[PDB]
DNA sequence: TAATGCTTGTGCCTTTATTAAAGAGGAAAGTTGCGGTGGATTAAAGCACCATCGTGCGGAGAATACGATAAGGCTCTTGCTTCATTTGAAGTTATTGACAGTTGAATCGAGCCGCTCAATTGGTCAATTATGGAGTCAATAAAGG
DNA sequence: CCTTTATTGACTCCATAATTGACCAATTGAGCGGCTCGATTCAACTGTCAATAACTTCAAATGAAGCAAGAGCCTTATCGTATTCTCCGCACGATGGTGCTTTAATCCACCGCAACTTTCCTCTTTAATAAAGGCACAAGCATTA
């Protein structure tokens, strides 16, 4: 079988970064579990959100509170920020 | 709203030492807690303002501070 | 074909986070931004690690990231260290320090 | 005339304080102070009476436990006086 | 109509615990015997719960269970202790200890 | 309109516990609110251990896994059982 | 197969006590570090053990042990 | 000869032992002192590599930090001497 | 300060193995179109939150005498650190074999989905009994002698 | 031990409000059937876990000696405690106003389902170079004088 990592995104995401500096598997397995927690916090968040409401559905809107309530302080700000702005380039394409 | 963390006046702090078994109270400990205490509710209230916004209510109800006092495991009984 | 990461000028997969929302079940429905906002959100939070620790590389005369940079990065930061807070990096040993009381 | 020892009324209001239920914290100054507090998050937000109670239920019980872990750290320096130090140990133990 | 409950001899509501499941939406798809063996778990516990609130009711010479012999059954008990160490009972006051230190 | 509690069930268990002993208003709410805590608990822990196998279904042994995971010691033990006793009397009937 | 819990010697303790930052070490020490250990394994392998029984497996695997981590608040990375 | 003073190694070891990212505990008796626990869980279990990579890893990350707990309690006594009633402390107050 | 022992920081060769790079395929993402449910909008009314006032009374604030607790200093003795020697047990490499995890199929059990009924429970009203406020007494504990 | 004084548990009474019971409705759980999935069992492949042996050599055990730190004791001074007096604002009871929260009806818009396409990502393989090992070596720190 296959499996699913996020390897590729994360090597481009340091070579946008970081141009000359390299990661080691290790590293970079460390980094596709960090992404991986993340996401389930995320996700689980925006369920709880959605059922308290009694919304059947998950909008940007579940996803940005989700990020208030998880991510601290100006982190959530930043992470606020660049999601506001890839929804706005998503939909005006 | 100004100065209501004085609200919190040295004989509550001093019942509140009582209930937790303390017998002797340092001079500097009545402002300390109060800072500390500060600390919690802006922990707690922010999130409940969060469930607030969400909800797109301008009022923030009992189940709102459940959740957000459920969020940082300090889960409540009798209000829910 | 155009790919909804280069629509939304995302570096991430948006089809495989979508893939991964609706296979977790967590809810009914999902919407169309939801997906790109959640790989904003985990790009941002990689490029913020990844600098970090490209920084605690560079510091080491390193021009690799090995765990013991991502736990000096993740622990130096306050941000970072709050979210990670009860996270175990494995071969990243912990930040040198010494309570000043037992230096001589 | 009559006077008590330091410590034996302290030891009283331990006992008393510990068997009964009743909020320790007057209810207006606490809801001025959550309502100060929540004025910097969201301008103009009205709270439910409930949301209050709870928010001071919360709090008091997280200030009790907070003083019993300040007592513990107390005792084990050889005290019986709590110090800002020993809820300053507390909290950092406990992970805040 | 042998009722759900009445069929594994339950007292708590097999049929109502299947609608929040099914509400919940947990999975996909619902065994015919998990919401017996869900509502079969809470009673048991329910009905600890109450029988040690009872005890400290009677030992406190009263006939009414109220938020204190909750609390004092949950805090009594080691293994209820365990499950809801990190819960707040409301109107439930703490356990009434002193350190020994401090005792004259 | 209806709001959904377990008042009743409760209180049923509680004749069948201590015939002569009443409950008042505030410990029925903090009772109901312990009874969905631990369902959300159970059902959650069963939830993430169908995900673990790639299993879509739910069934008593996931239950009992999650019991198990949850309730500690001799709790767990007796939990167990009933939950045992309970699922054959009800495939038995 | 018995008594392995001294298998964890006295230089291994005092080696995660400097990791520690810890300067002196009393003599009693090396035993009670052994308990909780044990204590946390036993929490710990417990879980993982469940998982593998509810697999329907005979073979503990990194990833039991990665959720039995996760359910006490303990995420590992590094091994998902 | 040259001899170090009491607790100048201390400091080096404590230097050198934080810079590094080593396990500390030999594999094999900690693969031993695993199989011993799960034997009383489960009767022929077989472990993977891994598990018990992942499981040793776990614990020396939670000895560090329980010591450092600990480093802390016993220098609030005002002392350098880490003691069993330290770790005590350290465990009771982060509930355990 | 100062020589001196010492552990650690630093420059360079080797290799290596751990990462950088390429290819086939195959699995998953993008596109198209339709339907039907869910979100957004507006009206409405009732329910609850905020602001106001009276008052009067229990709790908070401030002073005062003080005693006992916390902190600093001294000693001593003993428990822990540092170093040297011996050893014995962990680490590494190569090997065997058998147990068990994984994948592939067939299939029969089993749970999802629709529609109907009515039996169970939830909102509302009345009430009585366990409980709270209040007054009074005896038992208990503490503090000075 | 004695003796006085403050505190609290207990007893009883009067009120009281809070839990229990009864009744209408309303809504949802049980039943029946059809249908497509899934999880159970079997078997074969092979991945790898456990056991084995041998060699090495490095770290653990033990001991001796040294030394400094933890604990017990003493003193003091200061600062939290118990009590009293004054006052002040918290809380309970009544009221008015209004705004905003929930419900209902309407409409549209947006996402799930299904099929086809196509192209991007993931094992397998090859290579190449950053760093670990090894060696040699300079430099700052600790130690006794």
């Amino acid at each position: 079988k296959n499996v699913e990592t996020y390897k590729i995104y994360i090597f481009k995401v340091l070579k946008q970064v970081h141009p000359d500096i390299g990661i080691s598997s290790k590293a970079m397995g460390i980094m596709n579990s960090f992404i991986n927690d993340i996401f389930e916090k995320l996700a689980q968040e925006s369920s709880k959100l959605a059922r308290y409401n009694k919304k059947p559905t998950i909008t940007s809107r579940e996803i940005q509170t989700a990020v208030r309530l998880v991510l601290p302080g100006e982190l959530a700000k930043h992470a606020v920020s660049e999601g506001t702005k890839a929804v706005t380039k998503f939909t005006s394409s | 709203l100004r100065d209501n963390i004085q609200g919190i006046t040295k004989p509550a702090i001093r019942r509140l030492a009582r209930r937790g078994g303390v017998k002797r109270i340092s001079g500097l400990i009545y402002e300390e807690t109060r800072g500390v205490l500060k600390i919690f509710l802006e922990n707690v209230i922010r999130d409940a303002v969060t469930y607030t916004e969400h909800a797109r209510r301008k009022t923030v109800t009992a189940m709102d501070v459940v959740y957000a006092l459920k969020r940082q495991g300090r889960t409540l009984y009798g209000f829910g | 074909s155009v790919s909804k990461s280069m629509k939304a000028g995302l570096q991430f997969p948006v089809g495989r986070i979508t893939r991964f929302l609706k296979k977790g079940r967590y809810a009914q429905r999902l919407g169309g931004g939801a997906p790109v906002y959640m790989a904003a959100v985990l790009e941002y939070l990689a490029a913020e690690v990844l600098e970090l620790a490209g920084n605690a590389a560079r510091d080491n005369k390193k021009s690799r990231i090995i765990p013991r940079h991502l736990l000096l990065a993740i622990r130096n930061d306050e941000e970072l260290g709050k979210l990670l807070s009860g996270v175990t990096i494995a071969h990243g040993g912990v930040l040198p320090n010494i309570n000043s009381v037992l230096l001589p | 005339p009559h006077r008590f020892r330091p410590g034996t009324v302290a030891l009283r209001e331990i006992r008393k304080y510990q068997k009964s239920t009743e909020l320790l914290i007057r209810k207006l100054p606490f809801q001025r102070l959550v309502r100060e507090i929540a004025q910097d998050f969201k301008t103009d937000l009205r709270f439910q009476s409930s949301a209050v109670a709870a928010l001071q239920e919360a709090a008091e019980a997280y200030l009790v436990g907070l003083f019993e872990d300040t007592n513990l750290c107390a005792i084990h320096a050889k005290r019986v006086t709590i110090m800002p130090k020993d809820i300053q140990l507390a909290r950092r133990i406990r992970g805040e």
